[PDB]
């Protein structure tokens, strides 16, 4: 067996090229995973000097968008390299989904099922899943799209599972209040959202004419990196998170940072008052700026809550860090994780929280327990982003290993797995319907998925690096991406959802040209956050790097 | 040992007493332990003086860390507000007893509010069709308040009528212990410890 | 409570590493500078130990006084423990 | 330098286009550490063994023996998904509506009263 | 099967402190911990005794683990 691996392989590599270029595009589909599979399984059975043969000789025909996991691969030569790799040996395991059509599986199982190719037949029945849709068979540059991860796309019995992507309070696709127990909406909570309407009175309609100003909130010196960046729901903070392990909150309105008064004082004063809060307020702390120490490491994720106390923070260290905002200092550690936490963020309801990190789990926590309630365990790299739902019962999780999954809160269960991006997810939005989702990567695309369906429904191929940041609009007319490359682009975000199967994809429409209403590059400066105030005004954050 | 100024020297020669400032494993079931795990090597047999000497150097593994999870024990008992030489800086707990009373208060305003709601619901010189729920749930705030003059009554019949510390360790001061020692910092021991 | 009355002596008291710079690496750690007298303790207990391996550096000097050599600190750290590493790259 | 530019050529092998000057300094250093302490551990294991020369099973064992405990990894997909399914069976607890501020039990907070010494 | 029998683990704390109780949770972990060091002492002293070509298990294998890998020093 193992010192002809590279006669089975080029045997069917043969059979491949030699076919009519309609089935040809499909069937190029399983080089990666059949090269990958005979590979580490040379590997693990001690055969280092064919693996590595079979490595030299194949590993140039693979698609140029595998090159970081062919050179994973290439370190990867001994058996206890990969025993300890943790995602090679989950790869090794799982089985590759690779959805074919039945025009181009009945060329395959004609070259498959004879005796001839009972060897390559063996490992492709062995290690890779085979998932057939009725239909035609796609084009090279929608299998383009739709490929890229590890185990990758997956199989559309996974898609199908019914999703409540509705908004709470009639919608049908929205959840009932009682599903997730939510918490109580408190009057000075419903006194924050009477003055959000007066916002919502001047909110401009953005559509493709009256494009927004955008205000960049440049961190100057940032001689410390800045890693981390929150804004509140009304443009009121700015939280910054460093790499010397501090938390730094800012106020952008004229209004100092106030902490509440000590015990002694908020004993002889009287409840009851109306101005409470105002009589609580201490003066002779207001500053402009609120450092926040207690982290042992470059905090990663920052997150406030939507009633502005609360704020959030991840880092290195493996805790998670709940800031008060009215006393300014920190009140729990949630330590779930032995490793560096990559995300946090509080639910838009403001109790649970989920945070990603790089244990290859995301957890739900409540701010109540000192234990999680929901571990999202499904995915086979790190949990690069963790964001919740607009009505919180659901949790997408982009991470490393190129997929982006939706769990549902009650059951901890995958209901989603959305896959073909070529680099780790490094941010994910929401659509304000609860609709759309739309995710960004280091291969600088921006695809827009559809959860109902659990299609995508189109990719925004504009940036050049990691797109760090996307935001879609108050009403959902634009969605604004920032980028590595300096870059603010905004996309026009209803003609990209202007179409809502059983072949599980849809015809992409290379439409990017159309959807770019502007791009605006940066001094310099990487585009950290992106944030929409509520009259439609676009916020960034980012440090000034002169690089 | 091997190291005669060694610095793991001086460390649980200090922590014994800062905790006086405040196993011997079966060798029949030990026996058969180390027997299993040797048809895996190839090792069929022990020699007689190996199953004492795993079982002294799993005592000196756990008291070595039952000696480390007493010193962060007794961390916490230590009550810094019978001493006299330290002042206190920050309380954040007082001012949830404040939050905590506030929290009553709005509960009683919230209470006010609704009765509010419910007398609005039919206002008129008479009593009106269903929403009339201030002629009865009026009647029984007065009943109510008849109920608490009870509260306040027993307490003055009743008058007529008349007229070392222990240390527990918890599961925080084992993980505790485990995240700062090189082995099992990064272990599944302490990773399903913190669900435990 | 020998080492309460120190650290009460402990203002006043300047130490060899500057309170902007040991604070600095304890900022950089979470430990924030609530008390001055606290960051100069640590500052002092750092410079005990790094004073204390160069004394047994230059008893090893002394010898085998003046110029302090990779070869001085291996022994000297030897009994802490320490396996000092030479460069051999560069 | 000899294997400072062959260290330019594992990082330019793996992408790393842009990087600090004491990048190559550091990781030739940790690996001249990590040598110096498989060839440490060799000649102990070949004392062991009583033969005066190290061969090849001396640097076989003192690899797998430093790899079993310096170099860990996260936890595997079995370990995560049993204890993600002995998790999420537990149904989500009911919230209390006026509790005040949400917080786990105080011995779980870090809300004490924050004690300093008196200056005197 | 059992081989720390949670009786003498508490005179281990008697030992230390007179007045000190652990919690149910704190001694089953101190025994998953006393079961993980047997077995991974044992695993890489037998790997020490292939070594060395024996099938006998001598404490010299035992007492190199613990020296080289925790440093107890464990007189023989």
């Amino acid at each position: 067996d193992p010192t002809m691996y590279e006669e089975y392989y080029s045997g069917l590599k043969h059979f491949i090229e030699c076919s009519l270029d309609c089935h040809r595009a499909e069937l190029s589909q399983l080089f990666y995973p059949l090269f990958v599979h005979m590979y580490l399984e040379l590997v693990y059975n001690q055969h280092e000097n064919e693996a590595k043969s079979f490595f030299e000789k194949f590993h140039g025909d693979q698609e140029c968008y595998y090159q970081d996991d062919l050179r994973v691969l290439s370190s990867l030569t001994k058996k206890e390299h990969m025993k300890g790799n943790e995602t090679m040996l989950d790869f090794r395991t799982s089985k590759f989904v690779l959805r074919i059509s039945r025009d181009s599986y009945q060329l395959l199982k004609r070259h498959l099922q004879e005796k001839q190719n009972n060897q390559i037949w063996n490992i492709v029945q062995e290690h890779l899943y085979i998932d057939i849709f009725d239909g035609m068979p796609r084009s090279k540059q929608q299998i383009d799209a739709m490929v890229g991860s590890l185990a990758g796309e997956a199989k559309r019995e996974a898609n199908k599972s019914k999703v409540f992507f509705g908004l709470l309070k009639q919608d049908p696709n929205a959840p009932p209040q009682n599903r997730i127990p939510l918490p109580e909406l408190k009057d000075s909570d419903k006194l924050d959202k009477i003055m959000n309407m007066k916002e919502t009175t001047k909110r401009v309609r953005l559509g493709p004419d009256c494009l927004p100003s955008i205000c960049f909130y440049t961190f100057l010196n940032a001689y410390q990196g800045l890693t981390a960046v929150d804004v509140t729901d009304d443009s009121s903070l700015i939280a910054g998170g460093f790499a010397d392990s501090t938390v730094r909150v800012w106020s952008v309105t004229p209004k100092k940072l106030r902490s509440v008064k000590q015990a002694s004082d908020l004993s002889l004063i009287d409840k009851e008052s109306d101005d409470v809060l105002e009589r609580i307020m201490d003066e002779k702390t207001a500053s402009e700026l609120k450092i926040l120490y207690g982290h042992s490491g470059p905090v990663y994720g920052a997150s406030f809550s939507p009633d502005r106390n609360y704020l959030l923070s991840s880092s290195e260290d493996g805790t998670v860090r709940l800031w008060s905002l009215q006393t300014f200092t920190c009140l729990v550690g949630y330590k779930g994780h032995n490793y560096p936490v990559w995300d946090t963020q509080f639910s838009p309801y403001g109790y649970y929280f989920v945070s990603g990190g790089h244990d290859r789990v995301a957890r739900l926590w409540a701010t109540d327990h000192y234990q999680p309630l929901r571990i999202f365990a499904g995915h086979l790299a790190d949990v690069n982003c963790t964001r919740f739902h607009p009505n919180s019962n659901y949790v997408a999780t982009g991470s490393a290993d190129r997929t982006v999954r939706l769990w549902d809160v009650l059951n901890g269960n995958c209901v989603r797995i959305f896959t073909g991006h070529k680099g780790p997810i490094h941010s994910l939005t929401f659509s304000p319907n609860g609709r759309f989702l739309a995710t960004g990567a280091t291969d600088g695309r921006v695809l827009l998925w559809d959860i109902g369906h659990g299609l995508m429904v189109g990719e925004l191929k504009g940036h050049t690096d990691t797109v760090c940041s996307l935001r879609f609009s108050r009403d959902g007319e634009i969605l604004a991406s920032g980028s590595m490359d300096n870059t603010v682009r905004l996309w026009d975000a209803i003609k990209a959802f202007e179409d809502l199967t059983a072949t599980g994809h849809i015809n992409l429409p290379e439409n990017s040209q159309e959807l770019l209403l502007g791009t605006y590059m940066t001094k310099s400066t990487p585009v950290v956050h992106l944030h929409f105030t509520r009259r439609n005004l676009v916020l960034a954050a980012g440090a000034y790097s002169p690089q | 040992v091997a190291s005669m100024a060694g610095v793991n020297l001086s460390e649980e020669s200090a922590r014994i007493l800062a905790t006086n400032s405040e196993t011997f494993l079966l060798q029949a079931p030990l026996q058969r332990r180390i027997l299993e795990i040797g048809k895996k090597h190839g090792i069929t047999e022990l020699h007689p003086d190996v199953v004492s000497y795993v079982s002294h150097a799993t005592q000196q593994r756990l008291q070595n860390l039952v000696e480390k999870i007493s010193e962060t024990a007794q961390q916490k008992n230590f009550s810094y507000k019978d001493d006299d030489r330290y002042e206190q800086a920050s309380d954040v707990r007082a001012q949830l007893k404040f939050f905590e009373q506030l929290d009553q208060i709005e509960k009683q305003r919230k209470d006010e509010q609704e009765r509010e709601i419910l007398m609005r619901a039919a206002k008129s010189r008479s009593r009106q069709e269903d929403p009339e729920q201030l002629r009865l749930k009026q009647k029984a705030k007065e009943m109510q308040q008849q109920e608490l003059a009870q509260m306040r009554q027993r307490d003055a019949n009743l008058t007529a009528l008349a007229a070392q510390r222990i240390t527990r360790v918890n599961l925080r001061d084992l993980i505790f212990c485990l995240e700062n020692e090189r082995e099992t910092s990064h272990s599944l021991l302490l990773y399903k410890a913190f669900l435990k | 409570t020998p080492l309460v009355d120190f650290l009460m002596q402990l203002e006043d008291y300047t130490p060899t590493i500057p309170d902007a710079v040991t604070g600095y690496y304890l900022n950089r750690a979470g430990f924030e500078a609530s008390d001055p007298r606290i960051i100069r303790l640590i500052s002092l207990a750092a410079q005990k130990f790094i004073s204390d391996i160069a004394n047994d550096a230059l008893q090893h000097c002394k010898m085998k006084k003046y110029t302090l050599t990779m070869e001085d600190l291996t022994p000297a750290l030897s009994e802490y423990g320490i396996n000092v590493k030479k460069p051999h790259y560069f | 330098p000899k294997d400072a530019q062959m260290m330019a050529q594992i990082l330019k092998d793996m992408g790393i286009t842009e990087y600090e000057p004491r990048v190559i300094n550091q990781m030739l250093e940790f690996a001249f550490r990590y040598v110096t302490t498989i060839l440490d551990d060799a000649k102990i294991y070949s004392s062991h063994a009583k033969k005066a020369t190290v061969d090849a099973d001396d640097v076989r064992l003192a690899i797998q023996c430093r790899a079993d405990q310096s170099f860990t990894s996260p936890p595997p997909r079995d370990f995560l998904l049993d204890i993600a399914r002995q998790r999420n069976q537990t149904p989500l607890p009911l919230i209390k509506p006026y509790s005040g501020p949400r917080l786990p039990p105080d011995r779980y907070c870090l809300t004490a009263p924050n004690y300093r010494l008196k200056s005197l | 099967n059992q081989v720390l029998t949670k009786k003498k683990l508490q005179d281990l704390v008697r030992e230390v402190d007179p007045n000190e109780q652990l919690d149910e949770d704190v001694e089953e972990m101190l025994l998953q911990i006393a079961d993980d060091f047997i077995e991974s002492v044992v695993t890489a002293a037998c790997q020490l005794a292939r070594h060395r070509k024996s099938s006998t298990l001598e404490v010299k294998d035992v007492q190199l683990h613990l020296e080289r890998q925790w440093n107890m020093w464990i007189p023989g």
